[PDB]
RNA sequence: CAAGUCUGGGCUAAGUGGUAAAGGAUGUGGCGCCGCGAAGACAGCCAGGAGGUUGGCUUAGAAGCAGCCAUCCUUUAAAGA
């Protein structure tokens, strides 16, 4: 999503590693947090 | 508690484990000595308001502890001390604080709560005799409100090193009154 | 005469006799002196209690599930146990897990009774 | 299978007792008429209830001593509440009196003890703006 | 879905809802963290256990006296509720008592056990 | 393209090295704190997922799960402002 400023959503929204890359992934669409 | 050094040896000392504090005691002073690490601990505890010693060669284990310093630099880390002691019958530099509890009257109810300039006294009741707690709250706060040195309300010890009418605390507008 | 032995004396002492010495030696230092003994001895009573659920010396009623009385039945297992309404009726749905005893610690007489009543009432019940 | 607060000597407000238990599963002017028969006997003070309805799309069952809070209300004698709590904090109300009401409440409330029941006293009366003082 | 309401399920629930519900419960706030409601859950057991004693779904194997052959019987009673030795035998000679309940808070068929151990040890038993 | 692919003890796994700031993020590697594992401890799992709590403005609906004010009591396995 914003490419720069990842900060988990959902009580439970995880901070995940993919390719040095700083992903988040939770349970919702409403989340997708992608840098 | 322990302690110890006391040649003549700042730089390394301020270097390490061993942050540096003069032995002062009316009459005589000796190189520095103690070590960050303790300080750490004790100072934790309590600086210039409870009040141990060190039992260096046992030497004389006698309180007092700190009457200047300042956790110094930039990085907020102490180093170089002011040690003193008291084995007289004289103890006058009394600074210890008093505290309240939170007396709902301002605030419990009008939001209203209060300024604390004072929080510690500097008197000198009875020597080597000072609460490690002393408290003192005739509650009581709100509106244009405030309370000082006079009125204070002292214990036992009766000195007040400092002087009436000023800073004790105050009741003022968190938002408003 | 020892400790391991008082423990040993609470341990078997029979579901009723934890629970009935419970009240008395708390009777001896009160629900505010006592708290050590007694207190514990009920858990102690609960281990005996289902002691006698496992074994048989002590039946568990439970509801199997409802059909074409599932207002009449709720009234029945409300009235039986004294679960409030709503609390009635969740756990009269729940009849058909294994918890789903819906009064347990019931003699044979007792249990065989509470069975009788939630049957009638428009459920299927089993004991145990 | 629902819980509900309503008002004595009457029953069936269109507004508050028609939508609700009537879709959930209720025959609102049967259960509200039922009802009225009972908030007879203390009409003018709000009593709540918990009506359950299992599988004929009917029934009703109890009534439980109403909301502390509001119920003190009632006793003391004021509508709505100051407008918050703690804040406003102003309605100074007495033990006593507190503690018999209490008394009375005992039911629906707290096991049946003194010092619990009129302890909840004050803490509703609290929640509301009613002070125990 | 009140506290009246929760007073009265703990209340009715017989002594062994009582005393497993405790254990349970306990199980969910710790003998430590816990405390209020299966602790005193536990006096209302004493009182269902009580109400079962009263009514007669459980019963009370009462010892009548001993006669030629308390030695035995002790025995008997000893091992039968797990009561140390000087202890058992003091009961043992209460056994005429109304509370010379050898065992206490046995079933139909438990009980009828007990009350014929402490008979052929040599002693006169009798049940409620 | 002249001279140790020296040896010694760490840390890097991004070619950083071969330019960058605020700001990220149980990355990695080294140092101090609070709570316990036999009140046998966090994630697993069983379970009740307690009651006066459904309190005020706005209600037309706060009755945590509109938002502005509370944050007590509790019978009892606790409590969940």
């Amino acid at each position: 999503k914003v490419r720069s400023s990842v900060k988990k959503m959902c009580d439970n929204c995880k901070v995940v590693r993919r390719h040095g890359r700083v992903l988040v992934i939770c349970s919702n669409v409403k989340h997708k947090q992608r840098q | 508690m322990e302690l110890t050094a006391k040649p003549r040896t700042p730089k390394q000392k301020l270097d390490e484990s061993m942050i540096a504090a003069v032995a002062y005691n009316k009459e005589n002073n000796v190189s520095f000595a103690l070590d960050r690490k303790a300080f750490d601990r004790a100072f934790r505890q309590q600086s210039t308001t409870g009040l141990f010693d060190i039992t260096v060669e046992g030497g004389e284990t006698f309180p007092a502890l700190v009457k200047a310093v300042q956790m110094d630099k930039r990085k907020r880390a102490p180093i170089h001390v002011d040690f003193y002691m008291v084995t007289y019958g004289e103890p006058v530099e009394v600074s210890v604080p008093v505290h309240t509890t939170g007396r709902s009257q301002g605030e419990v109810q009008g939001g209203l709560v209060d300024i604390v300039v004072h929080n510690l006294q500097i008197v000198a009741p009875g020597p080597r005799r000072i609460p490690q707690e002393l408290v003192v709250d005739v509650t009581k706060m709100n509106i244009g409100d405030h309370i000082t040195a006079g009125d204070i309300k002292l214990p036992e010890g009766c000195t007040l090193a400092a002087d009436p009418e000023l800073t004790v605390v105050s009741v003022l507008p968190p938002r408003l009154t | 005469m020892t400790i391991d032995e008082i423990i040993e004396a609470i341990e078997k002492l029979t579901v009723s006799e934890l629970a009935e010495l419970v009240k008395k030696l708390e009777d001896k230092f009160g629900v505010t002196a006592a708290a050590p003994v007694a207190v514990a001895a009920a858990p102690v009573a609960g281990a005996a209690a289902g002691a006698a659920q496992e074994e048989k010396t002590e039946f568990d009623v439970v509801l199997k599930s409802f059909g074409q009385n599932k207002i009449q039945v709720i009234k029945v297992v409300r009235e039986i146990t004294g679960l409030g309404l709503k609390e009635a009726k969740d756990l009269v749905e729940k009849a058909g897990s294994p918890d789903a005893v819906i009064k347990s610690g019931v003699s044979k007489e007792e249990a065989e009774e509470i069975k009788k009543k939630l049957e009638e009432a428009g459920a299927e019940v089993e004991l145990k | 299978q629902i819980k509900l607060q309503l008002p004595a000597g009457k029953a069936t407000p269109a507004p508050p007792v028609g939508p609700a238990l009537g879709q959930h599963g209720v025959n609102i002017m049967e259960f509200c008429k039922r009802f009225n028969a009972e908030t007879a006997d203390k009409a003018g003070m709000i009593l709540p209830v918990v009506i359950t309805v299992y599988e004929d799309k009917s029934f009703t069952f109890i009534i439980k001593t109403p909301p502390a809070s509001f119920l003190l209300k009632k006793a003391a004698g004021i509508e709505k509440g100051s407008s918050e709590p703690k804040r406003k904090i102003v309605g100074k109300v007495t033990r006593k009196q507190i503690e018999e009401i209490a008394k009375t409440k005992m039911p629906d409330l707290n096991a049946n003890s003194l010092e619990a029941a009129m302890k909840i006293i004050e803490g509703t009366a609290k929640s509301m703006g009613i002070e125990v003082v």
